[PDB]
């Protein structure tokens, strides 16, 4: 499944973040991100793809700190594609959501939890 | 020659605190992350959190974000946890131990003796 | 109910010396990293009276000074434990580690006897 893939690799972007010692920027600071509420379709990954941009400054910035993440442009090539695909046929919906406080590792955990809840719905 | 020695046996009443140490030798505790984990008889192995004593970075289990502290000081060259609000079900031996390599956070090596904490009612 | 469970079996054995044993983890989710294709996965040997010891990291990769009758395999989310021509100094607990995603959990144990062959 497309959501199937997504879930994947989110999961394993928080692996790393969680295994890796020197990745300690998308641990330790917060941002003001598109977090899922208890809405849930679809149409709402838009959120989670209008944040794409600032993920990869972060993945980026701490590559060039770490030598631990070199694959991290394809990292969000792979996310941009299977997000794209489920966001479904239609105009771009703006994101309609709450602009909360959380770091990468908070904001990545969510948005998994927000793929498995689609999955028992399906 | 890596060791860590822990401090000895604590008896605590419910609700009370508790500090442990985990002094490292045969290392600059710095270079490597300190885990703290503890056992108990009837439910085995349990993580708590772990910290990095170079930058003093924290990790928690969220079962014990509120109860535990960490805490490292580089003059003295150990570690310390804390742990608030104890009831019996804390009753356990703790150990710390530190991270396999200095890269990678996983997995937990060269354990202490442990520091056997006691909670009565 | 977010963290990854890991089910351990047995929970106790006795066997012979001499004889193999197998100690068998399953988890709720798979532990490899599509990137380092490595199994984030450990095993713990606690001897009576010592604190527990690291057997083997990223599944199968044996911790220096374990004997080789100490085999760790599996992948994804099966993994199992094995030790050959098990000695009189195998008496122990022994748990998995996962740490692919935090916080790292272990198995409920497995309680090891040795008797005579
Ligand atoms: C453990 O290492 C700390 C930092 O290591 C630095 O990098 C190493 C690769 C090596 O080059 C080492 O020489 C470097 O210092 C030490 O902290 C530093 O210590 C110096 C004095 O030696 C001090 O001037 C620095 O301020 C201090 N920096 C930091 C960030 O702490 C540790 O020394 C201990 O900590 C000191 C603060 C001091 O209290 C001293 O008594 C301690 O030895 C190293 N620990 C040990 C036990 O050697």
């Amino acid at each position: 499944s497309h959501l199937e893939q997504l879930l994947m690799d989110l999961q394993e972007l928080l692996s790393r973040m969680e295994n890796y010692r020197n990745l300690k920027l998308p641990r330790m600071l917060t941002f003001k991100f598109y977090l899922p509420k208890q809405a849930t379709e679809l149409k709402d990954l838009q959120c989670l793809e209008d944040e794409l941009g600032p993920l990869r400054h972060v993945l980026d910035l701490t590559q060039s700190k770490s030598f631990q993440l070199e694959d991290a442009e394809n990292f969000i090539s792979n996310i941009r594609v299977t997000v794209v695909k489920l966001k479904g046929s239609d105009n771009t919906f703006e994101c309609q959501f709450d602009d909360e406080s959380a770091t990468v590792v908070d904001f990545l955990r969510r948005w998994i939890a927000f793929c498995q809840s689609i999955i028992s719905t399906s | 020659e890596i060791q860590l020695q822990q401090s000895g046996p604590e008896l605590r009443r419910p609700g009370s605190s508790v500090k442990l140490s985990c002094k490292a030798s045969g290392y600059n505790i710095t270079d490597y992350l300190i885990h703290w984990v503890r056992h108990r008889p009837e439910h085995g192995l349990e993580w708590i959190g772990w910290i990095d004593p170079e930058d003093g970075e924290t990790r928690y289990a969220q079962k014990f974000q509120s109860k535990a502290t960490l805490t490292a000081d580089t003059s003295s060259n150990a570690a310390y946890m804390q742990l608030s609000s104890l009831t019996p079900e804390d009753t356990a031996t703790y150990f710390c131990a530190r991270s396999l390599d200095s890269t990678y956070i996983y997995p937990f090596a060269y354990w202490g003796q442990g520091t056997l904490v006691t909670v009565s009612s | 109910g977010s963290d990854i469970v890991m089910t351990q079996s047995p929970f106790s054995l006795a066997v012979s010396e001499g004889e193999m044993v197998t100690i068998n983890c399953k988890s709720s989710q798979s532990l490899l990293s599509s990137g380092n294709q490595k199994n984030y996965l450990a095993w713990y040997q606690q001897k009576p009276g010592q604190s527990p010891k690291l057997l083997i990291y990223y599944a199968s990769t044996g911790q220096s000074g374990v004997p080789d009758r100490f085999i760790g395999s599996g992948s994804g989310t099966d993994f199992t434990l094995t030790i050959s021509d098990v000695q009189a100094e195998d008496l122990a607990d022994y748990y998995c580690l996962q740490h692919y995603i935090s916080p790292p959990t272990f198995g409920a144990g497995t309680k090891l006897e040795l008797k005579a062959a």
